[PDB]
């Protein structure tokens, strides 16, 4: 059943059963998130385990079983035996350091009740960067990834609360997504703003002449180094890919693709040429000696188009020597039994 | 397809049980899930977010938090810490706080009338007890004639250097319907379950830990309170995941023989259903290829020159419409992976798995 509503009901439902208290619940969970960090680092300290390993072991114990680790990241961590060994050292950590294990876990979990509560924040924000060329669900989701981004950095010590914080960490994530995925051909953020500027300038210029600007206006109004070659180039990159499939002429079954020719494929006149050219060139190449003909034939025909570097031990003067004397006798008889002249291209 | 090829074989509601778990979250208990709804675990049956939520955390998440500071903060507290609150615990002060479900209570925050029996927070605030052993003298004037603070001297959720790290506010009376154990003991038959008196804690921490039929373990090092909540490894799953599983664990041969029987013997109705269900299983089971494949975990991608990127006019490029859908699938898929890594709130994973699902269509 049509998607948007189900998701909306889904996280609005859970927010409904649990928004976060303006203070108490955003502070609570924040503080737990942090002690989690402080806890996991001290855990690495005492265990010699990478903070990355401590982070994934506690996450498996709080977020999910063998199922999660095995399907998502494929099996580098053994499903049962491996993480279990890691939790064992966590237990052996006496009264002092066990504390951190028990804290890391609760911190991780805390991190989740905070991310659930603030999904309405995302959607409300995400509800405004809607017509950029991204799906609402795609938009809310990237924004969602941004809010999780915020959870990493929030310093509850600095009193300001998570709302204004998630706002930025989200709006960034969404503006990136819109620039990174909204197109069929990837353009940098600089060429995007550039296009917006160009567009906006064309708007101001559509304000008074009654002349959709010659790209003279566009260069001037935009600024410093803008010239015609530029704007023409810019708007050419702006236009989106038209469909290789689109209605054509007197709209009927005629699909645009049958119209476009093909260029690498040798159309029969080209296979025929290759045949004659190859056999005739191959006959001539045999009536020469190998050394400087194969050198220029392979140097030219085989690899990459280096007089000096073209011939083996023998220097330049035997190259040019043979290059140019075999090359001309090869031509000059090819002139007599004219096989090559009719230009095969 | 009208006949669901995966519904006819997997006897799931041919067309609606699928729709239900496929695109949204209606979990199908794949393997065992020992604890009740009222009756045994549903081997091949489907439950809702809400009842499932009521399966894992325990039956009741009631978060009644009080008004102002004195009335309800007092009725709730006197009967909150460890006082096993029965159902219909009629807390007394605004309207009537009504705690209508099961086993033990955890209240959340205090404000400043009288401070007694609460955790380590305020201790460092009024130096006397954390600084030296004063708390006793802290009771003030009748001591001349565990916690028990002054008559009424402190106000919020603060850290008292200078009163700088603070937070003035509410006080939740969150009933957590779970069973609280303070002094568990060590009996070695199966590996040591739960806790020892005070020294060793073998229970996993305040997250996921399975001890006896009850299966969640929260930990509060305040008193040695090993909060043991009660459900088990209920393999609750929804989407292609739950169907890939179900399709692997089926010996078509068995279903072929069972259906043989169902087919000729009982009256028309259900035997009729079985003959239409025996067709697909037999085809799968004849020279035909084997059925775990209906599931897609690896999407083939049609050729490149077949989905062209052409130069049309000036800058107009033109590509085969398939490339827009392919970007769809690719982006979602990747954002999926990134969202699993970064940490995963459940709604957001589903919401995406949903989007990803559609894309693959
Ligand atoms: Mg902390
Ligand atoms: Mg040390
Ligand atoms: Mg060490
Ligand atoms: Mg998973
Ligand atoms: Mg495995
Ligand atoms: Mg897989
Ligand atoms: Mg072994
Ligand atoms: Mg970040
Ligand atoms: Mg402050
Ligand atoms: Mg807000
Ligand atoms: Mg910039
Ligand atoms: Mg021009
Ligand atoms: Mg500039
Ligand atoms: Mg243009
Ligand atoms: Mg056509
Ligand atoms: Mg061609
Ligand atoms: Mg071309
Ligand atoms: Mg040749
Ligand atoms: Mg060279
Ligand atoms: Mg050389
Ligand atoms: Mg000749
Ligand atoms: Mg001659
Ligand atoms: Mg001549
Ligand atoms: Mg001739
Ligand atoms: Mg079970
Ligand atoms: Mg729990
Ligand atoms: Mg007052
Ligand atoms: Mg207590
Ligand atoms: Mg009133
Ligand atoms: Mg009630
Ligand atoms: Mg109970
Ligand atoms: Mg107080
Ligand atoms: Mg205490
Ligand atoms: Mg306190
Ligand atoms: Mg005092
Ligand atoms: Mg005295
Ligand atoms: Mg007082
Ligand atoms: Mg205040
Ligand atoms: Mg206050
Ligand atoms: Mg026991
Ligand atoms: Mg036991
Ligand atoms: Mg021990
Ligand atoms: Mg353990
Ligand atoms: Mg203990
Ligand atoms: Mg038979
Ligand atoms: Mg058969
Ligand atoms: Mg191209
Ligand atoms: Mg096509």
């Amino acid at each position: 059943k049509i998607s948007t509503s189900d998701p909306v009901r889904q996280y609005l439902h859970e927010i409904g059963q649990v928004p976060l208290l303006t203070l108490e619940e955003e502070v609570e969970l924040a503080r737990k998130v942090e002690e989690g960090m402080e806890a996991i680092k001290k855990l690495s300290e005492i265990t010699g385990l990478d903070p990355d390993l401590i982070r994934e072991v506690v996450r498996a114990k709080i977020l999910g079983s063998a199922r999660v680790r095995h399907i998502p990241g494929l099996k580098e961590t053994l499903d049962p035996k491996t993480v279990e060994e890691i939790d064992q050292k966590l237990k052996s950590l006496p009264k002092e350091h066990k504390r951190y294990l028990h804290i890391a876990r609760e911190g991780e979990a805390a991190r989740q009740h905070l991310i659930e509560a603030n999904l309405r924040l995302v959607v409300s924000i995400a509800k405004k960067y809607t017509g950029r060329g991204l799906s609402f669900l795609d938009l809310i989701q990237e924004g969602n990834q941004g809010l999780i981004r915020a959870v990493e950095k929030f310093e509850y010590k600095r009193r300001f609360k998570f709302s204004t914080y998630a706002t930025w960490w989200i709006r960034q994530a969404i503006n990136r997504a819109i620039a990174d995925q909204a197109r069929t051909i990837r353009i940098p953020v600089h060429m995007v703003e550039t296009i917006n500027k160009l567009s906006r300038t064309a708007r101001q210029l559509q304000q008074e002449l009654g002349r959709e600007p010659t790209y003279e206006e566009i260069a001037e109004a935009m600024g410093p180094g803008w010239d015609a070659k530029r704007v023409e180039e810019t708007l050419k990159i702006a236009q989106e890919p038209v469909s290789l499939e689109t209605p054509i002429g007197d709209e009927k079954d005629s699909f645009y693709g049958d119209f476009i020719p093909d260029e690498h494929l040798p159309s029969p006149v080209d296979a025929a040429t290759q045949s004659l050219l190859s056999e005739e060139l191959e006959k001539a190449l045999s009536k020469l000696s190998e050394r400087e003909a194969m050198v220029l034939k392979l140097r030219k025909g085989l690899i990459d188009g280096e007089e000096v570097g073209a011939f083996f031990g023998v220097t330049r003067e035997r190259i040019r020597q043979i290059e140019n004397k075999a090359l001309r006798k090869l031509k000059y008889h090819e002139s007599r039994t004219r096989k090559l002249r009719d230009f095969l291209d | 397809d009208v006949p669901s090829k995966i519904g006819t074989l997997l006897d799931l509601s041919a067309t609606e049980l699928e729709q239900v778990l496929y695109f949204s979250k209606y979990i199908v208990l794949d393997p065992k899930g020992a604890i009740l709804n009222g009756v045994p675990v549903e081997k091949r049956q489907l439950l809702t977010d809400e009842e499932y939520r009521e399966l894992r955390y325990g039956k009741q998440e009631t978060y009644p938090l009080p008004p102002g500071v004195d009335a309800l903060v007092k009725d709730g507290e006197e009967v909150v810490k460890g006082q096993e609150l029965a159902p219909g615990v009629v807390s007394r002060l605004d309207g009537v706080a009504l705690y209508r479900f099961p086993r033990r209570v955890r209240v959340e925050y205090v404000k400043k009338e009288r401070a007694g029996l609460r955790l380590p927070l305020a201790a460092w605030v009024e130096k006397e007890a954390y600084k030296p052993g004063e708390i006793l003298a802290e009771l003030p004037e009748p001591y001349l004639f565990g916690d028990k603070i002054v008559a009424a001297i402190d106000p919020e959720e603060e850290v008292i250097a200078e009163a700088e790290g603070v937070v003035h506010l509410h006080e939740p009376a969150s009933i957590l319907v779970v069973k609280a154990r303070v002094y568990p003991f060590e009996d070695d038959v199966e590996v040591s379950t739960g806790d020892r008196v005070a020294p060793g804690d073998v229970l996993a921490d305040g997250g996921k830990v399975k001890s006896d039929v009850y299966g969640r373990v929260e930990v509060d090092l305040v008193r040695n309170v090993v909060r043991v909540v009660e459900s088990y490894d209920i393999d609750a799953r929804m989407g292609a995941e739950a169907i890939q599983q179900l399709l692997k664990e089926l010996d078509l041969e068995a279903l072929e023989k069972e259906l043989l029987e169902e087919m000729k013997h009982p009256s028309r109705a259900r035997r009729a259903k079985a003959r239409k269900r025996l067709e697909v299983v037999r085809a799968f089971l004849d020279s035909g290829n084997r059925p775990e494949w209906m599931i897609l975990e690896a999407v083939p991608v049609l050729p490149p020159d077949l989905r062209p990127m052409v130069q049309v006019d000036g800058g107009r490029f033109a590509t085969s419409d398939l490339n827009d859908l392919y970007r769809r699938l690719i982006n979602r898929n990747n954002r999926l992976k990134k969202l699993l890594a970064q940490g995963a709130p459940e709604i957001i994973i589903r919401n995406e798995k949903r989007m990803l699902q559609e894309a693959v269509d």
